[PDB]
């Protein structure tokens, strides 16, 4: 019970904004401009590691 | 806390300090050519934009605020007020004319006509950008038609890629045959530029400063005087812009005649090669260590 | 005038073709670089030109060997349609100066030195601005050189080496220094090799061309500082494994 | 206010019809608006003061 | 073995960019205007802590 309840906390935990416009890296890139998409990116990241 | 039991304590470090500052800079005495850049009473197309060299001189930029109207810098990888103390191995300065609504996209990682078709700028860059009205030089009340762009071209440019050649696009089949007929444009269109537009249609003079970090012996920087060179003391130091403290000694470290720097496994440096005498030096910080208190009870 | 002539050969590398990534010194450290380099153990075309299409594809970066002494070899061009409707490169070499011009020539199918004028080259050049002059780049023996751009930026690296007798391309590590850095600005797609005949008279060249790629290299330095040990990352799993635990 | 919809959008034609200096967008960037695909677009016009 | 490499990890760690411009704190100061790099040092301070 322990293993499967963290592994689908982990996988959950994907579906967070962490103060940036959306969750979805995709959406990012396509609707942002280059330099302006590492500040959305950054927040992101931080938050999965 | 007012009161100790008995015990032994950790509280704080040990550091010497340093006595002097010690500052190295090249031989240079010439002075760098910016009043030419600008006032030049002839600015290129953005199509064909003139590229100007400098090195070899002592660079003052305050003074550039004498030459042109402009209201401020736009710089990216610096900060306009230290550009007076970073000392660079190369510059190049880029001059041309656009229209007032196009100066946005001269910037890293911009899209447009003039961004992949005429101008492009890396994703890295690190520089400056000038721009200033020119409609009381480059206006006409018939109409200027002296400066022209690029509109059609197969394929996006690479940054700092210039194109000059004059062809007919062809946008069908069949091929142009050097006629301007169906599906057959000329790539290159005109400004009409007019005294009574709207400030977003009226000519634009645009400069682009693009500086070279230290990799090479440098060559361009401002008037910074040098002292004399200090060893086997705690000092501040200054080598060509690269700032810090330590004690400095005489080195065995067999450095090739195009390397400059030494690194460790930190990252930091550690070896430095004097500006004025060719000779290398190792750097190594001042003395430190730390302090433990043996006390009783105070009671 | 066309009066050359060009058979093809195939050959392996081995692991050649290294050079220092920066001017940093290091010493006793292993590190690890991203770059264009020359595969190991990859396919070197060796070409024979006795007296063509001598227009080979650039691609990302040109590795250039030779063995040859009788100086026979000197200059190269680069362009992409080697017209006068758009800009090229000409570097020339000869015993006292090198000569780098970036104009639109008309150039010739088959360009050489008369020995010394270069009208069989190009037939004329009119708007340019790039120029430059310096000290020749060359100087039994093995020359290697290395030519690429990146944002507008052509490098060139090289290294000469002594080499004994041998039909093949020697085992071993010798890494590559830089020598001149410029600013072209322009587009690369084919490039061309120059040769100086006598009056003519028969002549004989050889040399090895390869191609470089996006790589990840791991380099060690010794005690001295010196490159003597190189693992490409991307050859086999070992190397992979190797390149994983350092 | 006006509506906006089942057209093809090219946002590169509006600088020649205003003498305005630059954008001002905020959920995107005005450089990739070309790319995007909405359902509704409308626009508010009127004077204001400086 | 284990502390060795716990040690090594450690110094190794201070070359990172944590997302700034450089990883030297000397060559933020030098090239940045004073209220502008706050933003870039305080990255390095996080990655570190
Ligand atoms: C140089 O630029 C200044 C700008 O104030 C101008 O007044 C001066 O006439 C210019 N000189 C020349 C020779 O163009
Ligand atoms: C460079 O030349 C090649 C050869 O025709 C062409 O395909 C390409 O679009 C040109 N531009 C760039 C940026 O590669
Ligand atoms: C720099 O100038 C000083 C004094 O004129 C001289 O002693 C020194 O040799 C010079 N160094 C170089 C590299 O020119
Ligand atoms: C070189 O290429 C040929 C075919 O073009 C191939 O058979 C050979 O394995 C390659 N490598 C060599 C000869 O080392
Ligand atoms: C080599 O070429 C340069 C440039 O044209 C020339 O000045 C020089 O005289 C040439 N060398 C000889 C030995 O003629
Ligand atoms: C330079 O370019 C112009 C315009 O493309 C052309 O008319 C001229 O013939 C070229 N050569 C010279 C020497 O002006
Ligand atoms: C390193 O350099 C020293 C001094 O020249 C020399 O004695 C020694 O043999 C060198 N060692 C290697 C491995 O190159
Ligand atoms: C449309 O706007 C342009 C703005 O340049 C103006 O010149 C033109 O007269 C306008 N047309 C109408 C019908 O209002």
């Amino acid at each position: 019970n322990h293993n499967a309840q963290a592994l689908n906390t982990l996988v959950k935990q994907l579906s967070s904004k962490f103060g940036a416009i959306s969750s979805v890296l995709n959406d990012i890139l396509s609707r942002l401009d280059p330099p302006e998409a590492e500040v959305q990116i950054d927040r992101l990241i931080t938050g999965r590691l | 806390s007012f009161t100790v039991e008995k015990g032994i304590y950790q509280t704080s470090n040990f550091r010497v300090q340093p006595t002097e500052s010690i500052v190295r800079f090249p031989n240079i005495t010439n002075l760098c050519p910016f009043h030419e850049v600008f006032n030049a009473t002839t600015f290129a197309s953005v199509y064909a934009w003139n590229r100007k060299r400098i090195s070899n001189c002592v660079a003052d930029y305050s003074v550039i605020y004498n030459f042109a109207p402009f209201f401020a810098f736009k710089c990216y990888g610096v900060s306009p007020t230290k550009l007076n103390d970073l000392c660079f191995t190369n510059v190049y300065a880029d001059s041309f004319v656009i229209r007032g609504n196009e100066v946005s996209q001269i910037a890293p990682g911009q899209t447009g006509n003039i961004a992949d078709y005429n101008y492009k700028l890396p994703d890295d860059f690190t520089g400056c950008v000038i721009a200033w009205n020119s409609n009381k030089l480059d206006s006409k009340p018939s109409g200027n038609y002296n400066y022209l762009y690029r509109l059609f071209r197969k394929s996006k440019l690479k940054p700092f890629e210039r194109d000059i050649s004059t062809e007919i696009y062809q946008a069908g089949n069949k091929p142009c045959n050097g006629v301007a007929g169906s599906n057959c444009y000329s790539p290159l269109q005109s400004y009409g530029f007019r005294p009574t537009y709207g400030v977003g249609h009226q000519p634009y003079r645009v400069v682009v400063l693009s500086f070279e970090l230290l990799h090479a012996p440098a060559t361009v920087c401002g008037p910074k005087k040098s002292t004399n060179l200090v060893k086997n003391k705690c000092v501040n130091f200054n080598f060509n812009g690269l700032t810090g403290t330590g004690v400095l000694t005489e080195s065995n470290k067999k450095f090739l005649p195009f390397q400059q720097f030494g690194r460790d496994i930190a990252d930091t440096t550690d070896a430095v090669r004097d500006p004025q005498t060719l000779e290398i030096l190792d750097i190594t910080p001042c003395s430190f260590g730390g302090v433990s208190v043996i006390t009783p009870g105070t009671n | 005038v066309n009066l050359i002539t060009r058979t093809q050969s195939y050959t392996n590398s081995f692991t050649r073709g290294v050079y220092y990534p920066d001017k940093v010194f290091r010493s006793s450290v292993l590190h690890s670089t991203q770059d264009l380099f020359l595969p190991f153990f990859s396919n070197v075309t060796w070409f024979h030109a006795i007296h063509d299409n001598p227009a080979l594809p650039f691609n990302d970066g040109v590795y250039f060997a030779s063995t040859e002494k009788s100086n026979i070899i000197r200059g190269w061009i680069f362009g992409t349609t080697l017209d006068s409707k758009t800009q090229s490169l000409l570097i020339v070499n000869n015993a006292t100066n090198v000569v780098i011009k970036v104009c639109e020539f008309q150039f010739c199918n088959d360009p050489f030195l008369d020995v010394e004028s270069e009208f069989r080259v190009y037939s004329s050049a009119n708007n340019c601005t790039f120029e430059y002059v310096s000290q020749p780049f060359l100087m039994k023996n093995l020359r290697e050189f290395v030519f690429k751009n990146i944002d507008g930026y052509f490098k060139i690296y090289s290294k000469h080496t002594p080499i004994n007798l041998e039909r093949d391309l020697p085992q071993g590590f010798s890494a590559l220094e830089p020598l001149v850095d410029l600013p072209i600005g322009i587009n690369i797609t084919r490039f061309q090799t120059l040769l100086a005949l006598h009056r003519w008279t028969a002549g004989a060249a050889a040399y090895y061309v390869g191609y470089l790629q996006p790589r990840t290299f791991l380099l060690k330095y010794n005690e001295n500082g010196t490159i003597t040990d190189a693992v490409d990352c991307a050859l086999d799993p070992l190397s992979e494994t190797k390149c994983t635990l350092k």
